[PDB]
């Protein structure tokens, strides 16, 4: 579970950070200039480059769901490898916005030992909070979660 | 035809860096380079390479064209062509299925430009031995330099000695994925180009070279970067693209921040950076010949370019 | 441990030495001074940092999007400290410098743990380097 958890989170990251590479936005800039005959060209690559960025997004969201969820898998297989929650939390925070992602910290993450979440918990305690509750929200699993944590080991 | 003049003296600093070091001068790598002589900012004379044939003109003439000759059978170069450009306006998944299903049909016949010309099996050894040593040298500094745009039509080989020549290089530095239709791959290594290199393919002859060459432009890193360095802030090196240029490429029927960026990419592919992590001479050949023959990025390339080629 | 991720150098009066390795401290690891069991340790202690950068790497980038964790320094702590009678890009900025770090880079070429540790302790003891900090950080002792 760790060795993909780890090459789908490196695939996961290199797609992240060609996004944020200077070269993707020199190539946006090229489109933005251009497009300031010579409409009916324009007009096509205005589609050709949404349509490579949403392939680009697509498979972002799958390599981090996976990664995510091999990460869970491995924390609940064993405990030699109980500091890659850190990992698995990082790239929680950073996508709260993905419905998947809450999903399964909800249905899988629930069954993780509480104690391997406290040496990060500073972190967990400071994202709390209200405006985006719901069912699926990243602010009620987490509530739950951190509420859970403090279950096991309020000391 | 300036940035053509410029990029052949660069091509005479590696062979000069090439000539000097023992490892490479006993293999014989060398870059063919043709002189260029610009007369004006709009037109301009340059050497004529004789006894040199387009790669292209002969693998996939209409008339009498490798491929034609040698599979009958097979798809033609025109029904490749024309099936690429329809699923061009396609989703990644379906030109990925043409282009296998195009492959599967359109099998390799450049090995046989050496059978035909060179009965003597001694000769012909020679010139296949100094076809792999051709190409493998070209890639790796034309992947140092960033050099794109490396079709059918592009590419030289010399009918006497076997050993391609590289034309029309004025996109160079990584200027090809910036194109609408970005070059996802460092050099041209299809098909035709690693079947003419014998049965062991990429394998032996091919892949040390290309470590030592490596290892020649990796060892002379602070000559390599001053050099480009010179070239980067020339005032009439118009090496940056435009929309205009970008358009012409690809027709179907502050500079100060660009240059640092170029160099600091050039700095980590001297370093053997890739991905941010340090990667051997051996482990950066390795990673440029499998994503030079993947067939996803082939897939997605420009049907101009010949990717099935 | 308010300052860290190299925010002294941002202040008024650059810190100049990776850590305090003055003539005090050198002069109580014996004779042999900063050779030894010192510089064996600082390359074993090396070794297992860079064994374990995607380790370190991850939590530190967990620690610099805390919100509550003000690790960045403003003008009025600056002052308090030395005193005499975007956010992101920022954040960015340091997990790279970690990053080179862990991986030996420290002036754009690759160094080797024993390259890395030798050129610290020469920083650290450098007599240049020191004469330039602030007094209050008492070089001299
Ligand atoms: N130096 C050369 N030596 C031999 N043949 C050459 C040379 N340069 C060009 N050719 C031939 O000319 C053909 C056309 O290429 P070229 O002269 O570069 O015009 P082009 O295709 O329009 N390049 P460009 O003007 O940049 O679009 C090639 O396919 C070669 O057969
Ligand atoms: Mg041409």
């Amino acid at each position: 579970f760790l060795s993909l958890a780890r090459f789908s989170d490196t695939q996961y990251q290199r797609i992240e950070n060609y996004m944020k590479s200077s070269e993707f936005e020199n190539k946006q800039a090229l489109l933005k200039r251009a497009k300031e005959r010579y409409t009916v060209k324009v007009q096509r690559e205005l589609e050709l480059d949404e349509l490579a960025l949403r392939a680009l997004k697509e498979d972002r969201k799958r390599f981090l769901c996976k990664a995510v969820e091999n990460y869970i898998n491995c924390l609940l297989s064993g405990e030699e490898h109980d500091m890659w929650v850190f990992r698995l939390c990082s790239l929680w925070l950073e996508n709260s916005g993905v419905s998947e992602v809450n999903g399964m910290m909800k249905r899988d993450g629930m069954k993780i030992p509480t104690y391997k979440f406290l040496p990060l918990m500073y972190q967990l305690a400071a994202r709390m909070g209200t405006k985006m509750m719901g069912g699926l929200g990243f602010h009620e699993v987490l509530n739950n979660l951190i509420s859970r944590i403090s279950m096991d080991h309020p000391h | 035809l300036r940035q053509d003049a410029v990029m052949q003296q660069v091509f005479q600093m590696c062979n000069t860096l090439l000539q000097r070091n023992t490892e490479t001068r006993k293999r014989k790598l060398t870059i063919c380079t043709y002189k260029v002589v610009p007369l004006s900012q709009r037109s301009g004379v340059l050497e004529w390479c004789t006894g040199t044939v387009p790669i292209g003109e002969f693998l996939v003439n209409n008339e009498d064209g490798a491929h034609k000759r040698y599979r009958p059978n097979d798809f033609s170069a025109f029904q490749c062509q024309k099936k690429m450009m329809e699923v061009q306006k396609k989703s990644f998944e379906e030109k990925y299925e043409v282009f296998m299903d195009v492959c599967q049909n359109f099998q390799p016949v450049f090995r046989y430009f050496c059978m035909e010309k060179f009965l003597d099996p001694a000769i012909w050894f020679e010139k296949r031995l100094a076809y792999t040593r051709s190409v493998a040298t070209s890639s790796i500094v034309g992947y140092i330099l960033g050099l794109g745009d490396r079709h059918v039509q592009n590419i030289l080989i010399n009918e006497q000695s076997a050993e391609l020549v590289h034309i029309d290089l004025g996109v160079a530095f990584e200027q090809g994925k910036i194109l609408p239709t970005p070059e996802t791959v460092p050099f041209r290594l299809t098909r035709d180009i690693v079947d003419g290199m014998g049965i062991t393919g990429v394998e032996g002859v091919f892949r040390r070279c290309c470590e030592k060459t490596m290892e020649v432009m990796r060892n002379s890193q602070e000559t390599l970067l001053t050099i480009v360095e010179v070239l980067l802030y020339d005032p009439l090196f118009d090496w940056t693209m435009n929309p205009l240029k970008a358009l012409y490429l690809a027709q179907r029927p502050s500079f100060n921040k660009v240059a640092e960026r170029v160099l600091m990419r050039l700095q980590e592919k001297l370093k053997g950076v890739e991905e941010g992590t340090v990667l051997s001479v051996g482990g950066q050949v390795n990673l440029l010949i499998q994503q030079a023959i993947d067939p996803k990025n082939l897939s997605r390339l420009f049907p101009g370019w010949k990717a099935w080629v």
